[PDB]
């Protein structure tokens, strides 16, 4: 009985803890897996105006070359 | 021959400290430990329950237990609450929650130990200890979890002791907390293994006594008390006393214990009064033997009629004839000797004594070993499935470490431990 009442209480610690890891580490990767998403948005939309960028010099370039 | 005795939670606190109040009273002890009676009958067997201290002082053997300090600090301030030993309280900060787990594995485990330092200063004071009583409910967590812990501990360390409890049942009609089935299965299957002497005071009836017989509209846990009080007087009488019967704890144990887990009692008193209600007329000792019999005086909430009697010790109190005594407590067996086993001759045994409790001239204690105390215990069980069955509020359990096995197991123990009253009961 003595050896079953330290399984119970090391049990009742056990997944005490192992509910404070699996919380951690489950926030960690929300965060990491939403640091990449945001990054990712903003990184394609300075990507397309970049190129709106690149095609207003071909404009520009056009017209030099149109005299 | 010395008494250690333990209380344990709220309920246990409640009732010990009133039981120390009552019995300081008919030992002629006021709460400062002086002795101020006229009678040396007082005095003979004193050192069951109290050591002697400095300027001939008594000091009651009594550890105060508890996971919150409610509850004692209200002890310390109560009326005899200064007659303690200060070292012998011995408490958490934590509580148990109505929590048996919390009291057997967690919380209670924490202190267990501290507890059991006290006891063993007390015990080795002792020129001869008998044993030890605890006084706790089963309902709760402090009382029920860490009481049944500290029971399974004592008898490690002092396995050849006689370990007594007043035991008090939960009740709907009385209810905390929907977990109290839980709580009380958990525990009469430590109790069932580890005790020689249960006292079952069952709530359900301390509430109807009050309700039906005492016309008290709305009881409250301090009505409740009042006749738990007067039944640990009684039982412990004998104990307290010069006599010749059931002197000690281990020869009430053999004299009421036919087989070792059948030792859950019946207690039962008259006459039943409420607090402050004067009594003016002393009943005959008829009356006295007639009304201790019936259910409507039995504290725990079973009819002797649905049962057999194993055994029974019984214990007048005051001025009276005993040749009257002895005749009427025959005649009742006389009368309807069917309900008293035929396979224990002369199982009803009776003991007398010159004093009387406070406020009555003459008073009478009942200590039944029935088979009829199944129903209590069927009770619980009943409850007890109807939630576990959705394993309903487990998680409370599960969340201390505990498993659905452990509460499968008492469960099972305890419809044996029905089984086996019933087997007798048709025999
Ligand atoms: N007779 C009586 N029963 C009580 C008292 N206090 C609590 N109870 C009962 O005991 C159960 C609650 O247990 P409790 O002692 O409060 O839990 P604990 O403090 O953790 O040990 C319920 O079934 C209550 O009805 C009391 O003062 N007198
Ligand atoms: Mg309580």
């Amino acid at each position: 009985k003595r050896e079953h009442e330290r399984e119970v209480i090391q049990k009742a610690i056990e997944e005490n803890n192992n509910f404070i890891k699996m919380a951690k580490e489950k926030l960690a990767q929300k965060m990491e897996s939403n640091k990449e998403n945001r990054e990712a948005h903003l990184a394609a939309m300075l990507e397309r105006l970049q190129e709106k960028d690149k095609h207003a010099e071909e404009v520009r370039k056009n017209k030099e070359l149109k005299e | 021959r010395e008494i250690v005795h333990i209380q344990a939670g709220q309920c246990g606190n409640q009732i010990g400290a009133k039981f120390w109040e009552v019995i300081s009273d008919e030992h002629g002890i006021d709460p400062t430990g002086s002795y101020h009676g006229d009678s040396d009958l007082q005095l003979e067997r004193i050192n069951v329950y109290y050591n002697e201290a400095t300027g001939n002082k008594y000091v009651p053997r009594a550890i105060l237990v508890d996971l919150e300090p409610g509850t004692m600090d209200s002890v310390r301030s109560g009326p005899f609450g200064q007659i303690f030993r200060p070292d012998n309280f011995v408490f958490g900060q934590s509580g148990a929650g109505n929590n048996w787990a919390k009291g057997h594995y967690t919380e209670g485990a924490e202190l267990v130990d501290s507890v059991l330092d006290v006891v063993r200063k007390e015990s080795e004071s002792c020129d001869c200890l008998q044993g030890f009583q605890l006084t706790h409910s089963l309902g709760g967590g402090t009382g029920s979890g860490m009481g049944t812990l500290l029971i399974s501990k004592i008898r490690e360390e002092y396995p050849d002791r006689i370990m007594n409890t007043f035991s008090v049942m939960p009740s709907p009609k009385v209810s905390d907390t929907v977990v109290e089935p839980y709580n009380a299965t958990l525990s009469v299957h430590q109790l069932v293994e580890n005790t020689d002497e249960t006292y079952c005071i069952d709530n359900e009836a301390l509430y109807d006594i009050c309700f039906r017989t005492l016309k008290l509209t709305t009881p409250t846990y301090g009505d409740l008390n009042h006749l738990v009080s007067a039944t640990m007087s009684g039982v412990t009488t004998c104990l307290r006393f010069p006599g010749q019967l059931n002197a000690d704890l281990r020869k009430l144990a053999v004299n009421m214990v036919p087989f070792p887990r059948l030792h859950f009692f019946m207690p039962g008193f008259a006459p039943l009064t409420s607090r402050g209600s004067q009594q003016y007329r002393a009943l005959t000792v008829p009356e006295l033997t007639q009304q201790m019999f019936d259910s409507k005086n039995m504290m725990a909430a079973c009819d002797p009629r649905h049962g057999r009697y194993l055994t029974v010790a019984a214990i007048f109190r005051g001025r009276m004839s005993m040749k009257e005594v002895d005749e009427q407590m025959l005649n009742v067996q006389n009368k309807n000797s069917s309900y008293f086993v035929e396979w224990i001759p002369n199982n009803v045994k009776t003991a007398v004594c010159d004093i009387p409790p406070r406020g009555l001239k003459m008073s009478a204690t009942f200590i039944g070993n029935s088979t009829a105390i199944q129903e209590l215990f069927k009770r619980i069980s009943e409850q007890f499935t109807a939630m576990f069955r959705r394993k309903a509020f487990l998680h409370w359990y599960t969340g201390e470490g505990m498993d659905e096995m452990e509460f499968t197991e008492a469960e099972s123990n305890m419809n044996d431990l029905v089984s086996e009253y019933q087997q007798y009961q048709d025999a």
